[PDB]
RNA sequence: ACAGCUGGUUCCAAUCGAAACAUGUCGAAGCAUGACCUCCGCCGAGGUAGUCUGUGAGGUAGAGCGACCGAUUGGUCCUGUCAAACUCCAAACUUACAGACGCUGUUUGACGCGGGGAUUCCGGUGCGCGGGGUAAGCCUGUGUACCAGGAGGGGAACAACCCAGAGAUAGGUUAAGGUCCCCAAGUGUGGAUUAAGUGUAAUCCUCUGAAGGUGGUCUCGAGCCCUAGACAGCCGGGAGGUGAGCUUAGAAGCAGCUACCCUCUAAGAAAAGCGUAACAGCUUACCGGCCGAGGUUUGAGGCGCCCAAAAUGAUCGGGACUCAAAUCCACCACCGAGACCUGUCCGUACCACUCAUACUGGUAAUCGAGUAGAUUGG
RNA sequence: CUGUCCCAACGUUGGGCCCGGUGAACUGUACAUUCCAGUGCGGAGUCUGGAGACACCCAGGGGGAAGCAAAGACCCUAUGGA
RNA sequence: CGAGUGGCUUGCUACCUCGAUGUCGGUUCCCUCCAUCCUGCCCGUGCAGAAGCGGGCAAGGGUGAGGUUGUUCGCCUAUUAAAGGAGGUCGUGAGCUAGGUUUAGACCGUCGUGAGACAGGUCGGCUGCUAUCUACUGGGUGUGUAGGUGUCUGACAAGA
RNA sequence: CGCCACACGGGGUAAGAGCUGAACGCAUCUAAGCUCGAAACCCACUUGGAAAAGAGACACCGCCGAGGUCCCGCGUACAAG
């Protein structure tokens, strides 16, 4: 389904937190933002204490629900949602002109933004977004 | 410390409530390993005899020897495969992406469906194939109905539609073999899918019981002694601890029994056939007389008399199939008596 | 820090990224070399590892890179070469390669045969109660050879007593 | 009793005994230990077990550590070897238990213990430079039976 | 009926503003008399919350005891320890009086005196010093500031922790705290450390984490060895007199006893460790060679790791963060209260004028929070 | 001797459920769709942080409202009573 | 001898509740913890084998029936792979039970001049309520997405 | 109380067994890398699930007519619905 998106995010090879801090606080000045290659975004760290705060969060819940997804086109959302006022006017509206995307729907290429990426010549401790969700038991459809 | 002892009921088939189709629905199909075919078929449950089998395993140590095997009797006529459809793999899951449909349709199919007048065959056959070049084709499944007209003891003619999934070689050629049956006038039997002997997995709606107690729905005791006179006898002890504040869903209540899901598996179909053989005297109880396509599934099959049944070859076998077994009689005795 | 290895001349060194693919007479063996800032690159006839630091987590793996490409030097010329030989007490053992991989029969009586794959383009030649296990590539041969005398490991029983099983005798 | 209960300066000094009656004898069989005939100038190595932190030691746990400090030293240089080890420390303050709720609450008298400033020399030995690292082990071996972390200093001993 | 016991007791505003303590009490759930709050009248020039100096009082901390006293080691003077009810010593500090400076009072009358009215005599917390108790969100003192009766800003929430004491309205600048998003302000600068998501937790019932351990890693130093080739590895040599003597059937490097001697030489033990019934056998010492650059030993510091087990759903508030959005050392720029500065207004007090407490003009850096209660105008 | 129990089943009668008519009471500071943790006079639907949550209605068995009903019978206290 | 963890035992305190938060044991039904009894995979042995003994990972599942006793605990029997422990207001009385504790009747022993007492024993001895909210189990009606029929997809959710 | 049905196998790990391997010329299962390995984890399998607010997909019928409701006879359904 399209989208009129302002602005196009690459988050291939970048430390997801930090795009995501970005991305919340251009939606609440009224961009209209796309997150591309979801499954290309990289997360630092220990691999085995990463996925264990994960997994964590799919085995947290009850009757009410603790709705916690395992796709990296939610994982990224969720972590976007973390950083905005969601349960507010301004806030739910921000967070609807946002979408995460798994590759690239687009004709046009991802503009990477300041000081999210991370250089894999200087780093071997990190985990992608797709390797997370492959451990998390999400069908690979990417 | 007060006895251990297995929770009341299984958690696995919840939420217990209504079904939203009559029709089973299959979750699972089985793998492509031989020849391109359908991957399962439909039926009417009739009742239930028996019959004496030879045994046909060789680790049995009655092996050659008559036994007594229950048998649920299903009428199997052919249904009509009217439609190809194919899905595509998106980054979202499998979506449906074009049908491919026919001419020649059943008379009485337009009460169900809003029948096809003006279609285009070829130009549908083409997105599929563009598709299939492209990559980016999930699977090909059979849009099918049943012909309960062919069917005397089975009150309705409003036909039951479901999919059903086509397996086999190779992608482009079980696309070819799956438009072959389509383009007749997608006439198949029993016969085409299945052989007598091999395990089959029947999905069906069970019978419906209305609203039930704990009891009688998640299998918990009756009140005991004293306990049983004091104005209390199928209820349960407590609906929980003081804390959580709160009744969890994994308590035994009260509610909906019956009408839900099920799928059977392992199930040997015993023999397929054709004719009067497997009828009852003076009809079996609250159905009919069978006198046409049948099948004979070992043991019990869920739903009651009348309701449409599925087919599907194990996703899960434990045996390995031996083939056509001895039949050396079938039990035409009257079920009242 | 940087270290300089010459190549030999029965030998082509070549690279893709962080891949690192040693050709020769013996065969061909492809590398991922990857460690925080050290940067493995092919200088026309010299393989360069070198690292703008100092430290001991740096040097550690740049010693070991160093091994690394060396023993691919001497897999794709001379070869790697493990020597095994079978031991049984009371019970025949059959050890017979089966296609891509070498299984272990009547092992201290068994009725069903114990099996392991070999890895990559090794290969294990039988001449009755002597094995040997060859190839370019040290990761592969080395496993394929450990993986035979792991087949024949025994938990339950003494290992003194039952001392059945095929043996690491040469390592190169 | 766990030392939990002892080990910190948290009461006055309650030393006086022509006030304090009943008091348990010490642990303590020996405080000089080794060849006592013999001068502590005599020795070229003086080593010291320096208490790290200020605390109240037990006689009980005075003796567990002096006791297994110089039953190495009997171990390896002999029941009559040459060394001299010295405990400087001596339980002066004396130790209640209140063994009723918290009414008259004064405890019964039950121990003593010996109280001990930080960087404090708790045992001093003087042994020889062949004798120095079995000496060492010994104090390895009492520090784990008090309750302080502990320096192993080498006060007279140029000879490494 | 009485009750020292519970509950309730109705309009506005202005000024001041407690005590939860002492003595006595069949008193401890209550009173009385004091302390303390308030109002009125009198008196008429001093006053003393701070500091400095002078003249005095003092034995707590610390310390020490061939200075008393009582504890408490060992050796053939020397040597090892202590004290709430010890002291040859001895503070910081508290305190009496006076002088000086400061501040204050003489129309705002201080200091003080007399009289009327109370309330109060369940307190609590933080910090310092305590005493009891294993400990306690324990019990019981003391000094002090706060809550009670104290707003507003910060701390996720949170009486007493931080900033801050506050008339209304308005502009501005800061305080504590904070500047990746949620969230106002930095994805700031120079530099180093950490790989554990350690950590992102001032204080705390609340934020644990110990004894012990750590070739995890960073840094600083000391001794020794080294191109006359160090450290390690690998190769070669590790020889005879003789299989030492005694012991013994035997013991021949290697059961035990004693000695532990000298040739050859570049080394090679009367043998350091396995091995044999005893031999044999494999190695260590020691020497040579190949190789080629620092090596080895010890001391100290930083961050981390191990030690580390709990009950409905994990957590630094959350998201999440790794040359940091952590930590430590400096630095730069900002955000951020009702505080501070500033305009106008109000109340109250005082001054000038006045019959006035009606106007008008003036002063307040040294006026403006408040439970019980006293006083007063409406 | 037997359904007290293993271990529960089927049935019978009156209710229960739907319709006409009749028609109370208990209870109500307010707000109120909650759940997990935390915090707080240490035992929170309402405070903090998150999670979840479209509204209304029917039937149910009673987990919570430290449920409703009773100015605790127990204990101590009062210069109470009998 | 020294250092800790837990919050299951007991004790301490008196913060919360005296215009009442029903109490031991049991029962019934649900969730959980791991310091693991069995089952899976491992290391060691004073590991021949068989059978053990000790240790590690691990909480998926299981851990049952009975004789005395109100008992919890425990003692005992026969089975068993094993017949583990603990938290949830010592989970659970607007669920049950009333055997115990805990009134008013009575007896015995002990104590008391006596009325009477007992942290002794013994027989008997009462258990209210029509669910407003919330919570969950199942069942409907609407609105949203924006003409209809049929077929599906799968974010998530549950399972032993 | 009767009868029928309820895996195997993948993937990633723990404890553990190892390979290659350096810091530390040797050695070393670990520091980077790799092969294995639990009834436990994930998938497999069953059940629910367009109210998933990114509120979905496909095909055909239809917008003056497709379809649905009421009505009628009944149950494979059912306390009302
Ligand atoms: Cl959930
Ligand atoms: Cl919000
Ligand atoms: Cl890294
Ligand atoms: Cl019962
Ligand atoms: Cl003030
Ligand atoms: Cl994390
Ligand atoms: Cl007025
Ligand atoms: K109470
Ligand atoms: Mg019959
Ligand atoms: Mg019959
Ligand atoms: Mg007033
Ligand atoms: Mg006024
Ligand atoms: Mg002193
Ligand atoms: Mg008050
Ligand atoms: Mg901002
Ligand atoms: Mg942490
Ligand atoms: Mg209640
Ligand atoms: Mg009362
Ligand atoms: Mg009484
Ligand atoms: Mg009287
Ligand atoms: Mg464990
Ligand atoms: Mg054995
Ligand atoms: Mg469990
Ligand atoms: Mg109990
Ligand atoms: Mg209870
Ligand atoms: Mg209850
Ligand atoms: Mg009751
Ligand atoms: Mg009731
Ligand atoms: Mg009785
Ligand atoms: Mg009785
Ligand atoms: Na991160
Ligand atoms: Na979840
Ligand atoms: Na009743
Ligand atoms: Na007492
Ligand atoms: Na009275
Ligand atoms: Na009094
Ligand atoms: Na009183
Ligand atoms: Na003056
Ligand atoms: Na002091
Ligand atoms: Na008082
Ligand atoms: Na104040
Ligand atoms: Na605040
Ligand atoms: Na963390
Ligand atoms: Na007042
Ligand atoms: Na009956
Ligand atoms: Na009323
Ligand atoms: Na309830
Ligand atoms: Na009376
Ligand atoms: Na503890
Ligand atoms: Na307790
Ligand atoms: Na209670
Ligand atoms: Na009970
Ligand atoms: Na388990
Ligand atoms: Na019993
Ligand atoms: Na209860
Ligand atoms: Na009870
Ligand atoms: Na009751
Ligand atoms: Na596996
Ligand atoms: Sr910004
Ligand atoms: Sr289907
Ligand atoms: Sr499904
Ligand atoms: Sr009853
Ligand atoms: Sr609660
Ligand atoms: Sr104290
Ligand atoms: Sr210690
Ligand atoms: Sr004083
Ligand atoms: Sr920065
Ligand atoms: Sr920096
Ligand atoms: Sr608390
Ligand atoms: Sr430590
Ligand atoms: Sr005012
Ligand atoms: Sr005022
Ligand atoms: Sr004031
Ligand atoms: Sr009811
Ligand atoms: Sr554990
Ligand atoms: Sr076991
Ligand atoms: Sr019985
Ligand atoms: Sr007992
Ligand atoms: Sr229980
Ligand atoms: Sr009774
Ligand atoms: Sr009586
Ligand atoms: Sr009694
Ligand atoms: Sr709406
Ligand atoms: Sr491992
Ligand atoms: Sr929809």
């Amino acid at each position: 389904a399209e989208f009129d998106a302002d602005v196009i995010v690459d988050a291939r090879d970048c430390i997801m937190g930090r795009v995501a801090s970005q991305v919340a606080e251009q939606a609440l000045d009224g961009e209209t933002v796309a997150v591309v290659n979801a499954e290309r975004a990289v997360i630092t760290g220990r691999e085995e204490q990463i996925v264990e705060k994960y997994e964590k969060r799919v085995d947290i819940g009850n009757d009410n629900g603790y709705f916690y997804p395992k796709r990296p086109d939610g994982i990224f959302k969720r972590t976007i949602r973390g950083m905005l006022p969601h349960k507010k006017q301004r806030g739910r509206e921000a967070f609807e002109s946002v979408r995460v995307y798994l590759g690239n729907p687009y004709d046009e290429d991802g503009e990477v933004l300041d000081g999210t990426s991370l250089d894999r010549l200087s780093n071997i401790k990190f985990v992608t977004l797709g390797e997370i969700s492959e451990t998390l038991g999400a069908n690979k459809t990417w | 410390p007060q006895p251990s002892r297995p929770r009341k009921g299984s958690l696995g088939f919840g939420p217990r409530k209504r079904s939203t189709s009559e029709t089973p629905r299959f979750n699972s199909w089985p793998s492509d390993d031989g020849q391109p075919g359908v991957q399962g078929f439909a039926g009417y449950k009739a009742g239930m005899t028996h019959v004496v089998l030879v045994n046909d395993e060789p680790n049995s140590p009655r092996e050659g020897m008559e036994e007594t095997v229950p048998v649920t009797v299903i009428e199997t006529p052919p249904m009509r495969a009217v439609a190809l459809r194919a899905y595509e793999d998106t980054p979202y899951g499998q979506r449906p992406l074009t049908e491919v449909w026919t001419d020649e349709f059943h008379s009485e199919l337009d009460r169900t469906l809003d029948v096809p007048e003006d279609h285009d065959p070829d130009a549908a056959e083409e997105q599929i194939r563009d598709a299939h070049e492209a990559g980016d084709l999930g699977d090909l499944r059979l849009i099918t109905h049943t012909v309960p007209d062919a069917v005397p003891s089975v009150p309705k003619k409003k036909p039951d539609v479901m999919e059903t999934r086509v397996g086999g070689g190779s992608v482009s050629d079980r696309l070819d073999h799956a438009l072959d049956i389509v383009e007749d006038g997608g006439e198949h039997a029993m016969n085409d899918i299945f052989r007598a002997g091999e395990y089959a997995d029947v999905a069906g709606v069970t019978k419906g019981k209305g609203t039930q107690g704990p009891v009688k729905r998640w299998g918990v005791q009756k009140r005991k002694g004293k306990h049983a006179r004091q104005g209390w006898r199928r209820r349960i002890g407590n609906l929980g601890p003081w804390n959580p504040s709160r009744v969890r869903s994994t308590v035994p209540q009260q509610g909906q029994t019956g009408y839900h899901q099920r799928t059977e598996l392992n199930k040997r179909l015993i023999d397929i056939g054709e004719g009067d053989e497997p009828t009852v005297d003076g009809g079996f109880v609250n159905y009919g007389e069978v006198d046409g396509p049948y099948t004979l599934v070992k043991g019990s099959v869920p739903g009651p008399d009348k309701r449409l049944v599925r087919f599907r070859p194990a996703v899960r076998p434990n045996d390995q199939p031996r083939l056509d077994p001895e039949v050396r009689y079938v039990s035409n005795e009257s079920n009242q008596g | 820090p940087r270290v300089e290895l010459e190549i030999p001349e029965d030998v082509d060194a070549e690279q893709d990224h962080l891949d690192i693919t040693v050709e020769g007479d013996n065969g061909s063996v492809t590398r991922r070399l990857w460690y925080p800032d050290i940067d493995v690159s092919v200088d026309g006839d010299t393989v360069v590892i070198e690292s703008d630091e100092d430290n001991a987590k740096t040097m550690s793996t740049i010693g070991t890179f160093q091994s690394h490409i060396e023993n691919m030097f001497h897999g794709v010329t001379e070869g790697w070469e493990y020597g095994m030989e079978v031991f049984y007490s009371h019970f025949p053992m059959q050890v017979n390669v089966e296609g891509d991989e070498v299984v272990i029969e009547n092992f201290l009586g068994e009725k069903a045969p114990r099996r392991t794959t070999i890895h990559g383009d090794t290969d294990v030649e039988i001449d009755g109660e002597e094995l040997t296990v060859s190839g370019p590539d040290i990761e592969a041969v080395g496993q394929t050879a450990a993986d035979i005398e792991q087949l024949t490991r025994i938990n339950d029983k003494d290992v003194r007593v039952f001392q059945d099983g095929v043996y690491i005798t040469r390592k190169p | 009793k766990p030392a939990s209960m002892y080990r910190d300066i948290d009461k006055p000094a309650y030393t006086r005994r022509e006030y304090i009656t009943g008091i348990p004898g010490s642990k303590i069989a020996q405080h000089k230990m080794g060849r006592k005939q013999k001068d502590a100038d005599d020795y070229p190595v003086q080593i010291s077990l320096i208490v790290e932190e200020t605390v109240q030691l037990r006689h009980g746990s005075l003796e567990a550590s002096r006791l297994s400090a110089n039953r190495h030293l009997i171990k390896e240089l002999g029941e009559e070897g040459d060394y001299k080890m010295t405990l400087r420390k001596f339980p002066h303050q004396v130790l209640r238990e209140n063994k009723d709720g918290m009414r008259a609450a004064f405890g019964k008298i039950v121990g003593t213990a010996a109280r001990v400033q930080a960087g404090e020399q708790l045992f001093t030995a003087y042994c020889n430079v062949e004798d120095a690292e079995h000496v060492k082990e010994a104090f390895r071996r009492a520090y784990n039976k008090i309750t302080p972390s502990c320096r192993i200093k080498v006060e007279r001993g140029e000879e490494l």
